[PDB]
């Protein structure tokens, strides 16, 4: 295109709990960094090198226009994959899957923003050396990036979502005798045929 | 304990340091979490070598890789690696006597 | 001289209980903050959530100064402390826990576009002319 | 090739012209604030890009024990016999074969290429 | 499996908490194993072997009990706290 | 001169601090007693070209801390302390960053498996019942 | 007979005398680097 391979190529982001991927730079909006220095800080350690400056340029013109936080967070939750009613649930709704959806084990605190905008822009950061050359491309089979799912693990597995399946089992149970009035048997409520 | 061990040696934490030193340390990853920056990766890997070979802090099964060329230090903790014993090689000796 | 050689020694002391509770305050190096314009501030807690468990909102000379927003570091000191060493007239040392850790950056003032606004321009967000011209007409 | 950042919002520079005097300007976006351009050049792009692959080395690569390490290659700075040869390896550059050296002696990370 | 992750899940689930206004919570915290147990007609607990297992087409199973604690709250200013030990 | 105003005097004088990392043992012996009024002497030793900073643990208190100094250039610190009566302060800034580390390296180590085995008391763990509940 | 080959390009007069002025040149650069056939 005349203006789409001037500015050159663009990076956006897949996050979880999202219809459609949003602009790179919009996540680190929403994350708390809006000015651009302080995002490409956590992108790029060596200002120094020109050629990791060239390949963000696109990414920062495509959220030319989101330019505060909110914004940025009310555009990531406005593609949420439940939109919400009004605008103010939208940057909630955000603010929730940036906060435990989007990489999680960075942390799932409210202070973590800092940590997962790090990681978020390292994440960018090997994007570009991948693109400029400077990373050989990851090996799918490279055994070492590779993880065996022994018996334990695979039982912990099932465990979580049987042992999700007791705990709603209860609340069910225990709902239907709270709302007539009665107090519930605990030992009743328990449906054990659910993990056996 | 790999992260405690970290923190009280000379590997400062991800918050509390500017990004324009992040260009010359390398980075530290436990479990694929960037906890922090090291300025002396050389002496940190010699230090959590000798830590797991005592079996002091690390345990056996832990793995740490130094990336020297992406200045990366990557300390694994979790399940599902596979791996196998080898005789532990110094100035072209075998430890095993 | 002395300056060569000099020495010094003095005593550490830990009140049990201070009135005021000591926390740091970061800030980053480019943002090149300078106090001697600080004239007046103000800090008080954030309002959008609506608060102890919330960020801190600072501001300066009020309205035409810089804003700053301080967050709270996610990361404990589980098995770190911080101490602040302070000069005093008795000449010893005084050691203060660090309650808290804040990282301050600034915040741009201006016409920043609103979400409404964002919206028509996320029509011409893929195809755009003149990206100086777009704040012109807003 | 020099990025300029905004001196009030911390925010790119993007380069401007002002016919009044015709001299190029990098002007802040959203911003209303204006910079005397000094470099003259405000893009540009090597599609060759003969990158040296100097620059990009680390020193600390010395330290790696699966590199081969030659003493026919003293160091020009020191004069260190040992050496750690290596390729760059690196895409974009199509013919990956000559040898880059990296002096093996502490606190002497010269590197060259023969 | 045993020793870490049933009890890690166990402790990590969310308190369950029901409002009715008397408000119940129900918090699970510590769990036991007993050995593989088989049960006969008449109901009286065994101990199963391996090889019964496989001769009589059981499963090789163990029981599992946590221990419940459950608090209950009537806005009248006192609290109830009963704990059901090996549910 | 309002309740969110900032006391920036500390600000205006300039005046200097040291920020210190030190582990959790050495101020856990602090808050044994806490109120003593006295944990020990700092040491700063100077020579012609070199400085050096070490911290020495009270015999009371037991019953070698070498410091090393950081660079302050790279990021700007400033303490300030909230009154109890809703009254900012500017303490001051940070003008050197120091960390403590320990003197000994093998028996330290065992300190410290004290400490990961007594942060694992509350680690529960499934427990093997030799009789199956009746 | 210069070791380096060179080749200046500047827009029309007549446009000089819409889109912008400097990133239309991005626009060829990019355009004729690739689309262009020599
Ligand atoms: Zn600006
Ligand atoms: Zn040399």
């Amino acid at each position: 295109g005349a203006k789409k391979s001037a500015i050159g190529q663009r990076i956006v982001a897949t996050l979880p709990y999202i219809k459609q991927e949003v602009p790179i730079i919009i996540v680190f909006r929403a994350l708390g960094f809006v000015s651009d220095r302080d995002i490409l800080e956590h992108i790029i350690y060596d200002f120094e090198d020109p050629e990791m400056m060239e390949m963000v340029k696109p990414s920062l013109d495509e959220a030319f226009v989101i330019q505060e936080q909110n914004v940025a967070l009310n555009f990531i939750g406005s593609r949420g994959a439940k939109p919400g009613v009004t605008k103010e649930k939208r940057i909630k709704y955000a603010k929730e899957v940036l906060q435990k959806e989007m990489l999680p084990h960075v942390g799932v605190s409210d202070f973590c923003e800092t940590k997962k905008a790090y990681f978020l822009g390292y994440m960018v950061h090997r994007l570009l050396l991948a693109a400029l050359g400077r990373r050989e491309l990851d090996d799918r089979d490279h055994y070492g990036n590779k993880r065996l799912d022994l018996a334990g693990p695979l039982l912990a597995f099932l465990f979580r979502g049987m042992f999700k399946n007791l705990l709603k089992e209860v609340r069910i149970y225990a709902q239907k005798f709270i709302d007539r009035g009665k107090d519930f048997n605990l030992e009743l409520a328990i449906k054990t045929r659910i993990i056996s | 304990p790999i992260l405690e061990f970290l923190e009280e040696w000379s590997m400062e934490n991800l918050e509390e340091i500017s990004p324009a030193a992040i260009a010359d340390a390398t980075k530290i990853f436990v479990n694929g979490c960037w906890v922090g920056i090291h300025k002396d990766p050389e002496q940190l890997m010699n230090t959590l070598r000798k830590l797991r070979r005592q079996m002091d802090i690390i345990v056996s099964e832990v793995s740490m890789i130094r990336d020297i060329r992406e200045r990366e230090i990557r300390i694994y903790t979790d399940a599902g690696r596979i791996c196998r014993p080898l005789l532990i090689v110094e100035k072209q000796k075998l430890l095993l006597k | 001289g002395p300056s060569s050689q000099n020495v010094t020694e003095y005593v550490v002391r830990v009140p049990k209980n201070t009135t005021k509770k000591y926390n740091i305050m970061a800030f980053n190096a480019a943002d090149k903050v300078n106090f001697a314009t600080w004239n007046q501030a103000r800090l008080e807690r954030d309002l959008s959530n609506k608060p102890e468990d919330q960020p801190w909102l600072l501001r300066v000379n009020g309205k035409s100064g810089r804003k700053f927003k301080g967050i709270k570091k996610g990361g404990v000191t589980e098995n770190t402390s911080y101490y602040i060493f302070t000069q005093c007239p008795d000449g010893a040392f005084e050691a203060f826990p660090v309650h808290n850790w804040y990282n301050f950056t600034p915040l741009a003032r201006h016409r920043t576009l609103t979400a409404e606004e964002a919206e028509e321009e996320w029509e011409r967000r893929n195809k755009v002319l003149n990206h100086f011209s777009i704040m012109q007409q807003r | 090739v020099g990025i300029r950042f905004c001196q009030e919002c911390n925010n790119m520079l993007y380069p401007k012209e002002d016919k009044e005097n015709r001299i190029l300007l990098y002007a802040c976006r959203n911003c209303d604030y204006q910079q005397e351009a000094d470099n003259s050049c405000i893009y540009v792009n090597k599609i060759t890009h003969e990158v040296d692959e100097l620059t990009q080395i680390i020193a600390d690569v010395s330290q790696d024990p699966t590199l081969p390490r030659t003493e026919d290659h003293p160091c020009q700075k020191c004069g260190h016999k040992e050496a750690v040869f290596f390729q760059s390896h690196s895409a974009r550059a199509e013919d990956a074969m000559r040898l880059y050296y990296v002096c093996t002696a502490p606190h002497c990370g010269h590197r060259w290429t023969e | 499996f045993i020793q870490m992750s049933v009890q890690r899940i166990v402790e990590d689930a969310p308190p369950i908490d029901l409002q009715a206004p008397p408000r119940y919570l129900l918090k699970f915290e510590q769990i036991y194993l007993s050995k593989p147990t088989h049960w006969e007609r008449d109901g009286a607990p065994s101990p199963m072997m391996p090889n019964e297992a496989r001769l009589r087409n059981l499963t090789y199973s163990a029981p599992l009990y946590v221990d419940i604690t459950k608090t209950v709250i009537k806005e009248g200013e006192e609290q109830l706290q009963t704990q059901h030990q090996k549910t | 001169a309002e309740r969110g105003e900032l006391d920036l005097t500390g600000a205006k004088q300039n005046t200097g601090v040291w920020l210190v990392k030190v582990p959790k043992y050495l101020s856990q012996q602090w808050a044994k007693a806490s109120g003593r009024g006295e944990v020990g002497k700092l040491r700063i030793a100077k020579t012609q070209g070199r400085t050096e900073v070490s911290f020495t643990l009270n015999e009371d208190l037991a019953n070698e801390h070498p410091f090393v100094l950081q660079s302050v250039g790279g990021q700007t610190l400033t303490v300030f302390t909230e009154s109890s009566s809703d009254k900012l302060s500017l303490e001051g800034i940070v003008v050197q960053r120091a960390e403590c580390r320990p003197a000994a390296s093998e028996n330290y180590m065992r300190l410290k498996r004290l400490q990961i085995e007594e942060s694992s008391k509350p680690v529960r763990l499934s427990q093997q019942l030799d009789k199956v509940v009746t | 007979n210069a070791e380096k080959l060179v080749l200046r390009i500047r827009i029309m007069n007549s446009d000089e005398n819409k889109m912008d002025d400097d990133v239309f040149l991005r626009c060829i650069e990019s355009n004729m680097l690739t689309d262009m056939t020599l």
